């Protein structure tokens, strides 16, 4: 009997499967002898499925977009291609949705290969030290803790605080070396954005149409209005076509929206399959999750051709609690981190960044060495200024001996607020560092210190900008043009009058 | 019979804490890497004793 | 001999074996993915029986591009590792396959990683004394060869910069076969490890294996074992006192955790297993010095959530003889060594192995810190004004004391752009006398901020 | 019939056996212990907690 | 005059405590409810 | 006379041997003995090891003589029970400890 | 439904008052009970940001209409971290407050100028 | 809280799904149902009218509970 058996097994004019359930998209199709694990199958009403069980009898199915369209008695046709989305190097200047589909409408789009959205990753041999800076418009955070390529840095903080506006910055800042047609300078810009209004992404797409930056940028979309697969799959195609750009020799940015959103909808789609739950509701697979998010960005060795990704996760918190459990495992497997705060938000200054909180596990060599010489021991100043602030009622105990550093504090807190929609460049921000801490402003009252450089800061570029290109090319700061920059100062500011008509001598 | 213990091939001995309709459950005590499907059981009609 | 695949979900996968013929537990199993842009083969594990003749096993690999009808080899034996006296000076995975020279190996030495712990008779205490550069760690807690060491601490509170800088002094200091093994690391933190290794020219006596984030849970959970038989054989054979070195060993629970939801059994408090202690204690047990061999560990052990309350390190809280922890709030203080010296416990000291006046020096200290804790309550709103003088003593003697343990270690050369420093304990224990005197009252608190000895605080704080 | 509580802050303050006479209590009572101890020792307990 | 500030700078300091305190009673009344109806529900299930 | 009986439940066997060291020490090894259940066991052990030790000095204690008995842990034991327990798929209770 | 019909076929601009929102997502994780699925984080419905997001996303304008709306929301508690009022304030713009110690004062509107703010 | 508990007696005794505080769902149903009947009338019919004062108790001081709520 046992020969029947194994014929009848062996013996298996295209394969059909029948609907047996529905119900909060989730759907059970038996019939196909012919399975595959992770296969796109598809429904007759246009939409699409993806197998993530399998049983003797029958096999389970999640459903993607539009879920009503399922009835009993269907005819469902499988696909033998696994999941995978097309990709190719004119996707950029587009919007798409997870599946690859264009939402925008401007037309069609054409691609060359279709690369699976799970693979290998790379080991410990094919690895390599950072040693390349990524600039940013920001001053702060290159001040502060820089940033290289191929590391990943985290930016934590509470509702109503402007994230996006420091990743826009970013994004715009990178057009000036997008202008250079150097491939090694070359560096190309993805932006996912998950469970977000639509008014939203119009506005942020419409500052960067004023931008002009959409030569190099390409935009993920999964609007809250859309159904819980596109909100779990979305970072994994932004995540895809990164590699693709990967593994050909050219430098990518990549930002997430949110990561909080993505846990959620997992959360849920696990407890809709009747899975027992954990804490908080979460079960034990969000850490392997984001775990295999976030390691697929790493520095290539030299051989290979070196590429590299720099990923931008942001995570938002209610009333400032680090102790949670998503924010403690993503802080926990990335390494550094910037926090954002209500507090300074609320007092007057736009940029909150914290100075006892932010460390970064980066190197120094982010940093050009001119930037290092330049600026030293900012984060101790600040951190005891931070420290001595807390005694400004009593006077009795100063007496002449910390107040020039109170006034220090104050000339360096009024320096480093910035405005909207400004990113800057490295000339003029380490010319206002070095401006900064040698303690030429001391005299300039600090209602408006801020107009007084940007007038010297145009002034010199009406003026010779041999320091400029000199301090470029070595990437250091030479003597000569530190007296030549002090002279300048100097003349300037003899000329130059206050608020109230007051000269600084 | 209740809480009896019960003899096994490689040399462990198991107790028999609740008999069902059609099975019975035991616990092993000592090694338990060596224990298969196919095996004889054999009853000392005796409880746990020291 | 050939099985065939029935059911497949996560990665547990079903099988069934004609009747005559059925493996045992712990047998590798073969299977094949004939997928063109995956093709990979896949090495199965026995878990367990269902009747039948079903067997429930676990993929060692991604179980992506599987198919029904799969025909399944079996070996007949355990996995095996290679062992043998070249084997250090090369990185290993997993299945103990080489990944800087392909193909190396396959002639030494194989043996399984399903053992058992040494008899009851060869078990021997130990109480040798071993000391460190380090101040804090001496004077009040210290270090006992051929036993165990752990580190406990939340998130992102510098475990890795002491492991490093631990590992330093003891290389530096001392020979011997060493073996590095890790759970849960990032592979940014292996290529610097590898590096440093490389330049220190200490990597030629190292054993170096370790898994990463982006793997099923069976490898999280079977390169300690490899570690652990590959630590062994270096310990009976040759004969020599071997330096062990595991991280981040809480990963290894939560590896199981995972695979019991998929297993199906009955979850248990907090979503746990419900057995987690025996394996917890199996793999503990394999660690023991015997009369004939000294074998020194050290343990650094993750605490999720910042919540001591769970079972994961209160389970591993039982096996251990030195331990050390860290804080939050002291490392938001400022000082880098961010050890809690109150929770801080250890089993070696007592007067009879240590000298009187050390016990007297660390229950002074004890208590000055303990009685500080107690007015922290009532400090906290008024401050100092509503206490008396009698108790402004101890504050100021306190406040001193404690910022005197920070410590200027060389494994922040990087980050700080000092050199480090050394303090024999005499030293040590000379100047907390001198400073529980209540001599040196006089001088500012911030001179002792990050100091090294007593004649460099003296020097900085008449600089000042 | 007795249960002996004993806190890390008793054992860092310095009394070494660290037993909190406040709570700890005994149901057998002063019957256990010998006459000549009961004569010369008694309601101290009541003295400590006050 | 001295006096004056001394209860001053007290009762700023005094609130943040109140604060503090309300926000830890509010997660620990999350997590004691999410436990016990987690609890009942696996409870239940099993059956 | 009193004899006394020490249990040791989900310890290290380097401590037991410790504290037979202290008791070799001590002198008291000619009237007492150790009952062993090392954490490397299965939960069979740990969890019928103070019945056995309760009927040994049950035993003397029939005879006449007076008996001591110390439990090292407890908490021990409604672990390795509650494992049990629900690895027989009996229904759990409160903090998912057998009712 | 009803405002939506007006807005695009008669062209007039539209305002619409609802009075709770709580009792929304009561009435939500009520109905989600009895179907027998699995309650999940602090008794609540698995999906409550599917459809808090799918009915307020039919509010922006659009076409030269506008379409806008008030709401009063019920903080359980005294607690502002909890889900349902986290959830509501995603798609919140401006807030306002009213009390009884301006009213006291005697004015007409009520509104206390230290409490309320906006996002524009 | 007599009615409330003696109805989820009923109700977990004739194995019907739980939820929040082992508390059937339809619960709060229960109370709209029985406290609206009361109402003042219209002349037209008569003008009736009735009053009531249910009673309710809360323990240690805690008004966040379920039914309180
Ligand atoms: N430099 C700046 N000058 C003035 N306003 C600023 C500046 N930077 C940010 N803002 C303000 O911050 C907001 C921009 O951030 P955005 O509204 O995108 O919120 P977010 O904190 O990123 O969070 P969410 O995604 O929850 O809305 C605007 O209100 C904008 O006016
Ligand atoms: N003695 C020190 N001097 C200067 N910086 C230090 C010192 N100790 C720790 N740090 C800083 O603290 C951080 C410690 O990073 P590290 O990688 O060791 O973290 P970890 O807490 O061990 O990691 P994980 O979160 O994985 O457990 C770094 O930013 C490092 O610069
Ligand atoms: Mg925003
Ligand atoms: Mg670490």
């Amino acid at each position: 009997i046992e020969g029947a058996i194994e014929d009848y097994v062996s013996s298996f004019r295209e394969e059909i499967g029948t609907v047996i359930d529905a119900g909060d998209g989730i759907a059970h199709v038996e019939g196909l002898p012919s399975v595959m694990t992770q296969e796109l199958l598809e429904f007759p009403g246009g939409v699409l499925g993806v197998a993530l069980n399998l049983d003797e009898h029958s096999v389970g199915a999640v459903i993607l977009g539009e879920f009503e369209k399922i009835e009993e008695g269907q005819q469902v046709k499988r696909t033998g291609e696994v999941l995978s989305v097309p990709v190719g190097d004119a996707f950029l200047g587009r919007v798409v949705n997870p599946l690859g589909q264009p939402i925008d409408g401007q037309g069609d789009i054409a691609a060359e290969t279709r690369r699976a959205l799970e693979l290998q990753a790379p080991s410990v041999v094919q690895r390599q030290s950072v040693s390349e800076p990524l600039q940013t418009g920001i001053k702060a955070i290159d001040a502060m803790t820089p940033i290289g390529r191929g590391q990943r840095q985290l930016i934590i903080g509470d509702r109503k605080t402007g994230k996006t506006a420091v990743c826009v910055d970013t994004i715009l800042n990178q057009r000036e070396a997008w202008l250079t047609g150097d491939p090694k300078q070359q560096v190309r810009c993805v932006y996912v954005a998950i469970g977000q209004k639509g008014t939203t992404i119009a506005s942020v797409k419409r500052a960067l149409e004023e931008g002009g930056a959409m030569e190099y940028t390409t935009i993920v979309a999964a609007p809250a209005s859309d159904a819980a697969g596109f909100k779990w799959l979305a970072p994994y195609t932004g995540s895809a076509i990164g590699q693709h750009w990967m593994y050909n020799g050219k430098h990518v940015l990549i930002v997430f929206d949110d990561l909080s959103k993505q846990a959620d909808a997992y959360r849920a789609i696990s407890l809709l399959l009747r899975r027992p739950p954990g804490r908080e509701a979460f079960p034990g697979d969000v850490f392997y999750l984001h775990s295999r998010l976030l390691e697929r960005c790493a520095k290539l060795s030299d051989e290979l051709g070196g590429g590299s990704m720099t990923g931008l996760p942001i995570i938002e918190t209610k009333a400032n609690d680090i102790s949670a459990f998503i924010p403690t495992n993503v802080i926990s497997i990335t390494d550094g981190q910037c926090f954002l705060e209500s507090d300074l938000f609320n007092q007057g200054v736009r940029p909150a960044i914290n100075v006892g909180v932010s460390v970064s596990r980066v190197g120094g060599a982010a940093q050009i060495k001119a930037m290092k010489e330049v600026a030293g021991s900012l984060r101790l100043d600040l951190s005891q200024y931070r420290e001595l602030e807390a005694f400004a009622a009593f006077a009795s105990d100063l007496d002449a001996a910390s107040k020039a550093q109170l006034d220090r504090g104050a000339r360096l807190v009024e320096l480093l607020k910035q405005p909207q929609y400004s990113p800057l460049a490295v000339e003029e921000q380490v010319v206002a560092i070095f401006l900064g801490t040698q303690g030429h402003l001391d005299s300039v009252p600090v209602e408006d210190v801020q107009r007084f450089e940007s007038e010297l800061l145009e002034h010199v570029k009406a003026s010779h900008s041999d320091i400029f290109d000199g301090i470029r090319e070595t990437k250091k700061l030479s003597e000569e043009a530190e007296e030549k920059l002090v002279s300048v100062i100097n003349e300037f500011k003899k000329g130059f009058q206050a608020s109230d008509g007051s000269s600084v001598v | 019979m209740t809480q009896e213990l019960l003899e096994f091939p490689g040399g462990v001995l198991g107790v028999a804490l609740n008999l069902d309709e059609h099975s019975v459950g035991a616990v092993i005590l000592g090694e338990f890497e060596k224990i298969e499907e196919g095996q004889q059981v054999k009853r000392t009609g005796e409880v746990l004793s020291v | 001999t050939a099985g065939r695949v029935v059911r497949i979900t996560g990665p547990v996968v079903d099988v069934e074996f004609p009747r005559g013929s059925v493996p045992e537990l712990f047998n590798a199993l073969h299977a094949e993915i004939t997928f063109g842009a995956l093709a990979k083969t896949l090495t199965l594990e026995v878990a367990q029986h269902l009747g039948d003749s079903l067997v429930r096993c676990i993929s060692m690999q991604p179980t992506d591009g599987l198919v029904r009808g799969v025909e399944v080899t079996d070996t007949g034996a355990s996995i095996s590792v290679p062992v043998g006296d070249g084997v250090k000076g090369h990185v290993f995975n997993a299945l103990g396959d080489c990944l800087d020279d392909p193909g190396y190996g396959k002639d030494f030495e194989h043996w399984s990683i399903h053992r058992k712990p040494p008899a009851f008779s060869d078990l021997e205490p130990r109480t040798e004394m071993l000391e460190t550069g380090l101040k804090v760690v001496d004077l009040l807690t210290p270090y006992v060869r051929g036993g165990k060491i752990a580190l406990f601490g939340g998130a992102g509170v510098g475990k890795t910069v002491l492991i490093q800088e631990m590992i330093n002094r003891i290389a530096r200091n001392f020979g011997g076969t060493s073996v590095f093994a890790g759970v849960g690391e990032r592979t940014r933190e292996g290529n610097d490890l590898w590096v440093e290794l490389a330049d220190a020219n200490v990597l030629k006596d190292t054993a170096l294996v370790f898994g990463q984030m982006d793997e099923p849970p069976g490898t999280r959970m079977r390169v300690a074992l490899s570690a652990l038989t590959m630590a062994e054989f270096f310990r009976d054979e040759q004969g020599q006192d071997v330096l062990l070195f595991i991280d981040n060993i809480f990963r290894f629970t939560q590896a199981g955790s995972e695979v019991s939801t998929l297993l199906g059994r009955m979850p248990s408090a907090v979503g746990y297993q419900p057995t987690l202690a025996d394996e917890m204690g199996e793999l503990q047990e394999r660690i023991t010095s015997t009369r004939g061999r000294s074998i020194t560990s050290m343990q650094a052990v993750y605490v999720p959530a910042d919540d001591y309350t769970d079972p994961a390190p209160a389970t591993t809280f039982a096996h251990l003889d030195a331990t050390t922890e860290l804080s939050r709030a002291v490392f938001s203080k400022g000082i880098f060594p961010a050890v809690d010296p109150l929770a801080s416990s250890s089993t070696i000291l007592d007067p009879a192995i240590v000298g009187d006046e050390h016990y007297r020096v660390a229950q002074e200290v004890i208590r000055i810190l303990q009685r500080y804790k107690d007015l922290q309550d009532i400090i906290a709103i008024l401050g100092i004004d509503e206490l008396s003088e009698e108790d402004k003593q101890l504050v100021n003697r306190a406040r001193r004391i404690e910022r005197f343990l920070s410590q200027n270690m060389m494994a922040a050369e990087q980050f700080t752009g000092q050199p480090g420093s050394t303090v024999p304990l005499k030293e040590t224990i000379e100047a907390f006398d001198k400073l529980t005197k209540g001599e040196f009252d006089h001088l500012p608190e911030q001179a002792f901020f990050l100091i090294g000895g007593l004649d460099d605080l003296a020097k900085k704080a008449e600089s000042l | 019939d007795g249960q002996c509580f004993l806190e890390s802050d008793l054992f860092n303050q310095g009394v070494r056996p660290a037993i909190n006479v406040g709570v700890s209590v005994s149901r057998v009572g002063g019957a256990a212990q010998i006459k000549a101890m009961k004569e010369v020792a008694g309601s101290l307990r009541l003295d400590l907690s006050q | 005059a001295s006096r004056r500030r001394a209860m001053k700078s007290a009762t700023d300091n005094a609130d943040d405590l109140i604060k503090a305190l309300t926000l830890a009673a509010n997660r620990e009344r999350q997590a004691q409810i999410t436990q016990e109806i987690s609890e009942i529900v696996g409870g239940a299930n099993a059956l | 006379q009193v004899r006394c009986v020490y249990v040791a439940i989900g310890q290290k066997g380097t401590t037991i041997a410790s504290v037979k060291r202290a008791l070799e020490e001590g002198g008291a090894m000619e009237y007492t003995t150790i009952v062993a259940a090392p954490a490397s066991d299965a939960a069979g052990f740990k969890w019928l090891a103070p019945y056995t030790g309760s009927a040994i000095g049950q035993h003397w204690m029939y005879n006449g003589k007076h008996v001591l008995i110390v439990f090292d842990d407890l908490s021990k034991q409604a672990d390795a029970y509650r494992a049990i327990s629900l690895l027989l798929r009996r229904p759990p209770g409160r903090e998912a400890f057998p009712g």
